RNA sequence: CUGACUGGGGCCUGUAGAGCACUGAUAGGGCUAGGGGGCCCACCAGCCUACCAAACCCUGUCAAACUCCGAAGGGUCCCAGGUGGAGCCUGGGAGUGAGGGCGCGAGCGAUAACGUCCGCGUCCGAGCGCGGGAACAACCGAGACCGCCAGCUAAGGCCCCCAAGUCUGGGCUAAGUGGUAAAGGAUGUGGCGCCGCGAAGACAGCCAGGAGGUUGGCUUAGAAGCAGCCAUCCUUUAAAGAGUGCGUAAUAGCUCACUGGUCGAGUGGCGCCGCGCCGAAAAUGAUCGGGGCUUAAGCCCAGCGCCGAAGCUGCGGGUCUGGG
RNA sequence: CGCCUCCUAAAAGGUAACGGAGGCGCCCAAAGGUCCCCUCAGGCGGGACGGAAAUCCGCCGGAGAGCGCAAGGGUAGAAGG
RNA sequence: CGAUCAACGGAUAAAAGUUACCCCGGGGAUAACAGGCUGAUCUCCCCCGAGCGUCCACAGCGGCGGGGAGGUUUGGCACCUCGAUGUCGGCUCGUCGCAUCCUGGGGCUGAAGAAGGUCCCAAGGGUUGGGCUGUUCGCCCAUUAAAGCGGCACGCGAGCUG
RNA sequence: UCCCCCGUGCCCAUAGCGGCGUGGAACCACCCGUUCCCAUUCCGAACACGGAAGUGAAACGCGCCAGCGCCGAUGGUACUGGGCGGGCGACCGCCUGGGAGAGUAGGUCGGUGCGGGGGA
């Protein structure tokens, strides 16, 4: 009697870090993310790994555009 | 679903707006050759030029120059200088590639 | 008697009894029913004893359609070990059953004769059950 | 026949109230109007087990107005089987769809062979003129043997009614009965343990 | 016009946030009144807390 | 003044529920490749199947590792209330790193454990201080600075033990049920509802009638209503199933079903609700805490009053903190 | 016994058990950068050898294919060819 | 650049066993006895009525399933006791339960009688001697009205045995 | 400022599929050619150039039709934050606030910004 079970991964801290209405600085982490659930809009980069983050000092601002998809942008202040 | 042309259309006109500059959007038709700098922000066109409207000539390429050249003057008389070049569906050649050198020769920045 | 003939997983988390049934709460085939008046696990030999039960006050004739379906693996420890070491092994499968739900229904035959065949079934079965027949309510959903 | 039921409006009286008092909250509508209503549950009961879905009901308001309608929906209580709730449907001029009765006339042959005549259908979705609903709508099994079927397109329609569903559905058949003679062979039938879909390098 | 809270059950055995809410009500000991003005902020902590208190409104 | 908590506003989410569009599961039917089997054949094609059955379709479902949907809530930021043994910053000193009960959400276990393992909350821990719960860390009430032979309440109580109602009005229960239990069983009792059948005289009783075909068959070895089923056909009838059981070795042998006379008003069957009855066997002496309780001192509904703590008030005092 | 993916996990993050299921300890000189071009699986119909399935033509087909390897997320307006 | 330092935050550059000859410090934070919680397993009692019983479901029986009771089994858990709760069996001495082995009372019987079976009431009393084995249990011999089953820390070692 | 067309966006199917009709003056397309720039793992199909005889057959645009697709109430219910009860339990109810999914009625064969070209 045993299992062959019994493993897990660390879980990654995955997901949005700054909603919109929040007030960011130029490379704030805004979106922590598997593939694109959310896509880079205006004043947003896109890392390697799908990060979104801030291109611009501004305020964040979300936007869904259908079968476009979802985006973040950051609005200049 | 989608063509080539659809495709190839959104492909090359995507990576031009993401760089946020105005856009020389170019229209090709069999007879005449259309072009319009447009703000994306604005989703407004701002200066045009046209082969149909100047009512030009003859031979396509050499016409097409001539509306890039027209293109630029009406252009930088508006203070417009730096654009990007939206070859559309369009390969970066003949008669487009002549309306862009135009529109260089005018001035305009690309 | 019934078991799925392939699954996702072998072993299923336990889950609540919670609520009314999700659906399956009218007559929807034959003329007689019955209905589960308190949740349960019920197990595959329950309901093969009941669907026999049935087809032997019958003889030769009606129909019996058998509406839950035991999909619920049932684990249970080897007898005598401790706690842990892992889950147990599938000894049987079971239908998750609530309050309301139509589990069985019979058609073609006498009044009398589907009532008493439900009333045997209900005997197998470790719930309350009640007898229902076709109303419009039925023929309305 | 054409049933009459008294209906009553509600404003913002509770459902539960209305239940715990005998009436049957509820709500007529067509594409003109939409009003909360009631209806007493023991006498709107009486006429529904007859009329169900299928027969015209006449709303009698209090206002003196005197509504047809069909019964639309009817929400049943899961726990308790009661209904908790109907929908009256306004007819007007216009054709309506709807459910109309089949009558299985005959005795088929797979039935006296011991068979047993599934009624697969006991209705019929149809387009129809209120000023023609039919009682019902004849359906011939006599010559359905075990285990034979019939559909809608076997149906033979009354004037001014046209099909709603498609020809290609099933309505009724004739299966073969319970019998105890398969019980051993069945008790007794070795059957195989669950295959478990393969999962990683395995599929 | 004002709320005139009273403090009448006791918070012991209820969860943190409805003990926070008495104390955003200034409210520390069993049966003492506060006159507080009726605004939807602090309207909203005597609602959070209404199985523990008893309101009046005055002037 | 930034805090807990709260109000408004934006953004994020994939649970409860639900659904079946995906991944899988799924009963039945339809349609229909593929086999099994039976006709007919090896000249290779046909035909029929109450056989197993793919894909598809319809009805009807199932899922932690399914989701076309999808809450309540939760998180976060902005403005605002919020002056609190709030918050933030730098530094000194720790202790703790065996928890536990309970409620809710899961997993594990057996829809076991005073079980186990997480989550949110609580209390005990440290409130084994106080009231209720017979007694009893964590259930209910409530956060004990000191004093009072004063007052009001909380939970729980108000027949005696034992403070306060043998209080008022409506109802049920007859089991000491109350004061430990299930499937299931039942002319318990009260109350609603729905069907039959009846003064074209029903039910009970005092009284008759129950009949031919016909000891019918797929039927064996007896099978004449009364041993399997794939039979319910009729005549005479005022009635009478080719039969509800008792009966035979098979009959024959009796009643019901069903019709006639006497009375003369109800009668038979289903279901639902409230409260009870059985099901109910364990070990030193019993018992609802006890005595005892029956239009209750039990249960349900609606009241008024009181009693009741270390909670709250009054009076006096102490100490610290803030304010004069 | 470290690491990855899913579930448990109670719709933010996190969250245990000798709970339920799988994977890693590599690889690629292109399987990397950029420019340009192209679009799948599958179903039906058609076509020598040729078949359920090789290659070819037609119509339908938004993504169910592909993306080196587990799983998940992502993705043809490409991350695929 | 040299790590299956993979016990993967990696003690040394370098390391296995045994102790019934054992020892100390601790722990009821943790097992074995007993108790406790639980009752899966165990024992007992019911519901259902397929079928058996020549005929006939229910004299005697009860497929497949379903509900419980008990707390004598084997376990699960790890709650008092590891600054000690002596642990099998026997002897002795009882005492209680009743699901009764006998004796008394009774219903049904597929009860002619006698003798049985089966259920119900009943715990007053009774319930033998021997061979084997440490045995409890069990089998066996010879009898009997009968040769009951359980609880009491698997009753009883400051009562004995060992 | 209205009507048609050509570009290019936004809303992200109420915009889609299918059936029918319609348009060539203008514009767009197909079209005519492959000398030349450029091009086919073969192919002037595509991409590309030079053209202007023809045709709106294909494509596109614009209309119409609800078979499909898509959208979708109101009512009621599930569930639930908070507050209460009940059950030995599996579980069940009440108050207050929030409130689905399915389904029903019904809607839909798009709406709109900017710039060009033409017409009134
Ligand atoms: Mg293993
Ligand atoms: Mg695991
Ligand atoms: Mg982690
Ligand atoms: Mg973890
Ligand atoms: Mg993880
Ligand atoms: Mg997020
Ligand atoms: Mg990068
Ligand atoms: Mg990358
Ligand atoms: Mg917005
Ligand atoms: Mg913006
Ligand atoms: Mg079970
Ligand atoms: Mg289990
Ligand atoms: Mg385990
Ligand atoms: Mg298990
Ligand atoms: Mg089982
Ligand atoms: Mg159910
Ligand atoms: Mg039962
Ligand atoms: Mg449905
Ligand atoms: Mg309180
Ligand atoms: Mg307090
Ligand atoms: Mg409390
Ligand atoms: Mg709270
Ligand atoms: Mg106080
Ligand atoms: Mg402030
Ligand atoms: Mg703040
Ligand atoms: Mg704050
Ligand atoms: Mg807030
Ligand atoms: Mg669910
Ligand atoms: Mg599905
Ligand atoms: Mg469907
Ligand atoms: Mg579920
Ligand atoms: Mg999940
Ligand atoms: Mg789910
Ligand atoms: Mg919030
Ligand atoms: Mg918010
Ligand atoms: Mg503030
Ligand atoms: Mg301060
Ligand atoms: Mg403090
Ligand atoms: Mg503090
Ligand atoms: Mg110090
Ligand atoms: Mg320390
Ligand atoms: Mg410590
Ligand atoms: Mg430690
Ligand atoms: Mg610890
Ligand atoms: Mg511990
Ligand atoms: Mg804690
Ligand atoms: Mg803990
Ligand atoms: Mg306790
Ligand atoms: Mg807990
Ligand atoms: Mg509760
Ligand atoms: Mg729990
Ligand atoms: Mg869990
Ligand atoms: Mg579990
Ligand atoms: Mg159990
Ligand atoms: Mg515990
Ligand atoms: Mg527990
Ligand atoms: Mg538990
Ligand atoms: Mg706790
Ligand atoms: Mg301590
Ligand atoms: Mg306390
Ligand atoms: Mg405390
Ligand atoms: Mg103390
Ligand atoms: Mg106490
Ligand atoms: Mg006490
Ligand atoms: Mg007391
Ligand atoms: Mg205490
Ligand atoms: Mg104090
Ligand atoms: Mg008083
Ligand atoms: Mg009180
Ligand atoms: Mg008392
Ligand atoms: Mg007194
Ligand atoms: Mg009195
Ligand atoms: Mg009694
Ligand atoms: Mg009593
Ligand atoms: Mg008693
Ligand atoms: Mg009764
Ligand atoms: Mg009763
Ligand atoms: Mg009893
Ligand atoms: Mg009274
Ligand atoms: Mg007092
Ligand atoms: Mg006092
Ligand atoms: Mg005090
Ligand atoms: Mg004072
Ligand atoms: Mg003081
Ligand atoms: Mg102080
Ligand atoms: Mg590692
Ligand atoms: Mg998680
Ligand atoms: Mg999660
Ligand atoms: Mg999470
Ligand atoms: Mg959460
Ligand atoms: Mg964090
Ligand atoms: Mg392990
Ligand atoms: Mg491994
Ligand atoms: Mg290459
Ligand atoms: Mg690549
Ligand atoms: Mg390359
Ligand atoms: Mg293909
Ligand atoms: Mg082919
Ligand atoms: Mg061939
Ligand atoms: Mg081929
Ligand atoms: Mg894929
Ligand atoms: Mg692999
Ligand atoms: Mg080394
Ligand atoms: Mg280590
Ligand atoms: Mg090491
Ligand atoms: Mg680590
Ligand atoms: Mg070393
Ligand atoms: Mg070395
Ligand atoms: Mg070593
Ligand atoms: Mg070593
Ligand atoms: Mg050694
Ligand atoms: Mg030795
Ligand atoms: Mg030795
Ligand atoms: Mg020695
Ligand atoms: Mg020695
Ligand atoms: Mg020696
Ligand atoms: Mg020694
Ligand atoms: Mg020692
Ligand atoms: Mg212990
Ligand atoms: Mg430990
Ligand atoms: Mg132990
Ligand atoms: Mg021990
Ligand atoms: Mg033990
Ligand atoms: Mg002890
Ligand atoms: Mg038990
Ligand atoms: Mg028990
Ligand atoms: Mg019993
Ligand atoms: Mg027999
Ligand atoms: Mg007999
Ligand atoms: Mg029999
Ligand atoms: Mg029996
Ligand atoms: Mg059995
Ligand atoms: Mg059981
Ligand atoms: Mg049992
Ligand atoms: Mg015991
Ligand atoms: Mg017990
Ligand atoms: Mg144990
Ligand atoms: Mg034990
Ligand atoms: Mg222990
Ligand atoms: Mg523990
Ligand atoms: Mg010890
Ligand atoms: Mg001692
Ligand atoms: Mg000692
Ligand atoms: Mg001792
Ligand atoms: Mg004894
Ligand atoms: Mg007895
Ligand atoms: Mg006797
Ligand atoms: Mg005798
Ligand atoms: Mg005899
Ligand atoms: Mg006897
Ligand atoms: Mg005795
Ligand atoms: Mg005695
Ligand atoms: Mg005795
Ligand atoms: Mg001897
Ligand atoms: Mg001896
Ligand atoms: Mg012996
Ligand atoms: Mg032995
Ligand atoms: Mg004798
Ligand atoms: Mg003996
Ligand atoms: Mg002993
Ligand atoms: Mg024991
Ligand atoms: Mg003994
Ligand atoms: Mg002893
Ligand atoms: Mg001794
Ligand atoms: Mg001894
Ligand atoms: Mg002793
Ligand atoms: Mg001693
Ligand atoms: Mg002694
Ligand atoms: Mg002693
Ligand atoms: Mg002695
Ligand atoms: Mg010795
Ligand atoms: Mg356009
Ligand atoms: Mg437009
Ligand atoms: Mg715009
Ligand atoms: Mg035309
Ligand atoms: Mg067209
Ligand atoms: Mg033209
Ligand atoms: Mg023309
Ligand atoms: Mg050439
Ligand atoms: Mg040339
Ligand atoms: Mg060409
Ligand atoms: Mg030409
Ligand atoms: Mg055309
Ligand atoms: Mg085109
Ligand atoms: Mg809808
Ligand atoms: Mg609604
Ligand atoms: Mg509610
Ligand atoms: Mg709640
Ligand atoms: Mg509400
Ligand atoms: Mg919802
Ligand atoms: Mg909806
Ligand atoms: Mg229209
Ligand atoms: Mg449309
Ligand atoms: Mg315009």
């Amino acid at each position: 009697g045993s299992t062959r079970n019994g493993r897990d991964s660390q879980a990654k801290r995955l997901g949005v870090k700054r909603y919109e209405g929040q007030v960011v600085r130029a490379g704030n982490i805004l979106v922590r993310q598997r593939g694109t659930r959310f896509k880079p809009g205006k004043n947003v980069g896109m890392g390697r790994d799908f990060t979104l983050f801030a291109l611009v000092d501004g305020v964040v601002e979300f936007q869904d555009r259908g079968r476009l998809g979802r985006y973040v942008h950051v609005r200049p202040l | 679903r989608l063509t080539a042309y659809e495709r190839r259309k959104f492909r090359v006109r995507n990576r031009i707006k993401r760089t946020g500059r105005l856009r020389l959007s170019v229209f090709r038709s069999l007879k005449h050759i259309y072009a319009q700098i447009i703000d994306d922000e604005k989703g407004v066109t701002l200066v045009s030029a046209s082969s149909l409207a100047l009512k030009l000539k003859g031979n396509k390429t050499e016409v097409a120059r001539q509306v890039g050249r027209a293109l630029a003057e009406k252009a930088l008389a508006l203070g417009i200088k730096q654009v990007a070049f939206d070859r559309g569906p369009y390969k970066y050649h003949g008669r487009v590639k002549a309306l862009a050198e135009g529109a260089r020769e005018g001035g305009l920045e690309f | 008697m019934l078991m799925p003939r392939r699954m996702k997983y072998r072993k299923q988390q336990r889950g609540r009894l919670k609520g009314a049934t999700k659906g399956g709460d009218y007559v929807a085939f034959g003329d007689y029913g019955l209905v589960a008046l308190e949740p349960a696990w019920i197990t595959a030999q329950q309901i093969e004893a009941a669907r026999v039960a049935m087809v032997r006050h019958f003889r030769r004739g009606g129909k019996i359609f058998i509406r839950i379906f035991p999909d619920k693996p049932y684990t249970k420890k080897p007898l005598e070990v401790r706690m842990g070491k892992g889950k147990g092994n599938v000894e049987g499968y079971v239908a998750v059953v609530k309050p309301g739900r139509v589990m069985f229904e019979v058609a073609g035959v006498t009044e009398e004769q589907a009532m008493e065949a439900l009333r045997i079934a209900g005997h197998k079965l470790p719930i309350k059950t009640k007898i229902v027949r076709r109303d419009a309510y039925d023929e309305a959903q | 026949m054409e049933y009459r039921l008294k209906a009553y409006y509600r404003e913002g009286e509770k459902p539960s109230a209305l239940r715990r008092a005998g009436k049957l909250p509820g709500v007529m509508y067509n594409r003109h109007l939409n009003r909360k209503v009631y209806v007493d549950l023991v006498e709107f009961d009486k006429v529904f087990r007859q009329a169900s879905i299928h027969h015209v009901i006449v709303l009698e308001l209090p206002d003196g107005q005197s509504l047809p309608t069909l019964v639309r929906q009817v929400n049943l209580d899961k726990r308790r089987r009661r209904p908790e709730h109907v929908d009256f449907f306004v007819l007007s001029d216009e054709p309506v769809e709807m459910y109309v009765p089949l009558r299985f006339v005959g005795t088929p042959a797979g039935v006296r062979a011991g068979g047993v005549l599934q009624e697969i259908h006991r209705d019929i979705l149809v387009k129809v003129s209120p000023r023609n609903i039919p009682e019902f709508i004849e359906v011939d099994v006599s010559g359905l043997e075990i285990g034979d079927s019939l559909h809608a397109s076997d149906l033979k329609l009354p004037p001014g009614v046209e099909l709603a569903v498609s020809p290609e559905e099933t309505i009724a058949a004739v299966v073969p009965p319970e019998d105890v003679e398969k019980l051993a062979e069945e008790a007794a039938a070795e059957v195989a343990e669950p295959e478990v879909i393969k999962k990683g390098k395995e599929e | 016009p004002r709320l005139k809270v009273k403090l009448v059950k006791s918070p012991i055995g209820y969860p943190k946030d409805q003990k926070a809410a008495l104390k955003a009500l200034g409210l520390r000991r069993l049966q003492q009144e506060r006159v507080l003005e009726d605004t939807p902020a602090i309207r909203g902590n005597v609602e959070k807390v209404a199985h523990l208190v008893r309101v009046e409104v005055v002037e």
